[PDB]
């Protein structure tokens, strides 16, 4: 568990982090520990950041994880669904709803900013897909952000 | 190796006489000794007879504790004969069928299951006992427990059981899972059934039950094409075809769901095949709706609701309606989906014809506001159903892809090739005409 935490903090290599978290989850489940929920939530976060949210459902429904269904699994599942739908508003709703879960965990809090940036990027792409000369004001209205922020992000993306 | 047929025949009636007189304990001791001797000698028939007779004697005494203890002991007896245990379990299953009291039935069934757990020779008996226990639990009012109990079984592997019984067990598991609201498990279970089974001799009721369960499962989340396929399979059954009302309802559902299904190659092929049916005449309005959705011309939601609004929703006594568009929330959702289908069809047609259109005109022709039409078109483009580019500043929707010089030159080359082929064909026709009209 600690090895995965360290090799997910800032290393920018998430496959090995997920492997380590899976090992930790198996270990804690074997002895019926109360931290298996933490291991499951951290590996779900690893998958989300690896940008394959579709596997979150499979991980949660996996045979070993049924007894661990609950608030934390639901929170991370909702975050994964928000990422899949490419909805920054959905992500913000998930945060403001399950704040106790996704904002009191130090590691999840550490990665929240990067997840927010990635979701903003993908949301802008999805919003501007069916356009050729869309207006920045319209994009800002669609994505519920300020015009200046949207313009700056689009400039960075073009760069 | 050493037969005991004469000895068993001579002894059993005397044991029965003593048992009915009230000599239960002594008779059971003596029969246990005889069973030990028969098992040692490896006399299958003698051991089976002794076991069945002992169970019957214990049953016709209302000695339930004695029956349970005897069954367990005689099952656990060392080097017991599998055939003897099977015969005893069959007789005990008959007894469990006959018995009526609830807790007594439960305890006997539990003991039989514990005895026959994990044994190839007695596996159909265990499956039937589990089915009966699940039925009893459901009737008592534990649907979740009944579903769990019946799902614990694995019927696709029992090679001795007949295909009819296996299919019945699978269908019961599907029904219980649907009643407990476990759709992933229901789909996993339903995967077991091989559709080729419902063709051999009598797979009519089973076929109908399976297809109805599949219809429910798919309709849970919306699988209109698969629902239409299931309804076609139902409509194909001779039992449904014989009665006019049943096949009429089946065809109505098929047409309606094929209409509701989103557009794709498979959907188009299914729609064409359904339209190419003679029986549709008896359902005139639905045939008109199918023709409306197959013709490549704009259609209006208001006109559709005016013409077919009541026939497909409330119905008339001559042709009854269907639960496709009922007054429930499912029906409301399906009505909304039909409206979305109409909008998508209009967009597809106005993309087949039209290089550039204005957003105001597209909204005016789709009968929606500009914002709603923009959202619909954007969703279609994102999902990749149709190609479109919105120039919001000018309010123009471009349906033509960019034209590369390679594409332009290829089009020109194709035109030239077609021209040459047409010249050759014209020359052939001219030669034929000259031959026909020149000799005379």
């Amino acid at each position: 568990m600690q090895s995965g935490i360290i090799h997910a903090a800032e290393e920018k290599d998430w496959k090995t982090a997920y492997s380590y978290f899976y090992e930790a989850f198996e270990g804690y489940d074997s002895i019926d520990s109360p931290k298996a929920i933490t291991s499951l939530k951290y590996m779900l976060l690893c998958k989300i950041m690896l940008n394959t949210p579709e596997d979150v459902q499979a991980l949660v429904s996996g045979k070993l994880a049924l007894r661990y269904a609950g608030r934390q699994t639901e929170a991370l599942k909702c975050v994964a669904q928000a990422s899949k739908n490419r909805s920054l508003a959905d992500f913000e709703k998930a945060l403001t709803d399950y704040r106790a879960e996704l904002r009191d965990d130090p590691i999840i809090s550490t990665h929240l900013a990067k997840l927010y940036d990635n979701l903003l990027e993908q949301n802008l792409i999805r919003v501007i897909e069916p356009f050729s000369r869309v207006q920045i004001e319209h994009i800002s209205s669609l994505i519920k952000l300020s015009k200046a922020d949207v313009e700056r992000k689009l400039s960075q993306m073009i760069l | 190796e050493v037969d005991y047929s004469a000895t068993v025949d001579q002894r059993l009636p005397e044991c029965a006489k003593l048992a009915k007189e009230g000599r239960l304990q002594e008779v059971i001791e003596t029969l246990l000794s005889l069973e030990k001797q028969t098992r040692t000698a490896s006399d299958m028939v003698s051991t089976s007879r002794i076991l069945v007779a002992v169970v019957k004697m214990c049953y016709e005494a209302k000695e339930w504790d004695l029956l349970n203890e005897n069954i367990m002991l005689l099952s656990k007896r060392r080097s017991q004969l599998k055939q003897a245990v099977a015969k005893m379990v069959q007789q005990c299953c008959t007894y469990v069928e006959e018995i009526t009291d609830l807790p007594i039935k439960l305890r006997l069934i539990d003991t039989l299951r514990m005895v026959t757990e994990g044994k190839i020779y007695v596996e159909i008996e265990r499956a039937r006992l589990t089915k009966t226990l699940a039925t009893i639990k459901e009737q008592n009012g534990d649907v979740k427990e009944a579903a769990s109990i019946l799902q614990e079984l694995q019927v696709e592997t029992y090679g001795s059981m007949e295909k009819k019984e296996r299919v019945e067990f699978i269908l019961e598991q599907m029904r219980l899972c649907l009643a407990v609201k476990d759709y992933i498990r229901t789909q996993i279970i339903s995967k077991k059934i091989n559709t080729k089974f419902f063709q051999e001799e009598n797979t009519e009721k089973l076929k109908l039950k399976y297809y109805n369960l599949m219809i429910q499962l798919d309709q849970h989340e919306g699988s209109y094409l698969s629902i239409c396929k299931h309804y076609r399979a139902i409509y194909d059954t001779p039992c449904i075809q014989a009665e006019s009302e049943k096949w009429q309802q089946a065809l109505k559902s098929v047409v309606l769901y094929v209409i509701l299904a989103p557009f794709d190659n498979e959907q188009s092929d299914l729609v064409h095949r359904i339209s190419g049916d003679k029986k549709l005449e008896e359902i005139p309005k639905y045939k008109d709706l199918l023709k409306l959705f197959t013709t490549m011309e704009l259609m209006r939601w208001s006109t559709l609701v005016e013409d077919y609004g009541m026939e497909l929703r409330k119905g008339s006594l001559e042709s009854p309606a269907t639960d496709v568009f009922g007054s429930t929330e499912e029906g409301e959702k399906r009505w909304k989906d039909l409206k979305n289908r109409v909008v998508e069809h209009n967009i597809r047609i106005m993309a087949k014809y039209y290089t550039r259109i204005t957003m105001k005109r597209m909204a005016q022709l789709l009968d929606l506001s500009v914002d709603e039409s923009e959202a619909f078109l954007s969703n279609l483009v994102v999902n990749k159903t149709i190609f479109a580019k919105v120039d919001r500043l000018a309010g123009i929707i471009n349906f033509q892809r960019p034209k590369d010089p390679n594409n332009l030159l290829n089009d020109w080359s194709q035109k030239l090739n077609s021209l040459m082929s047409l010249v050759n064909k014209t020359t052939h026709l001219i030669a034929k005409e000259e031959m026909i009209h020149n000799l005379q």
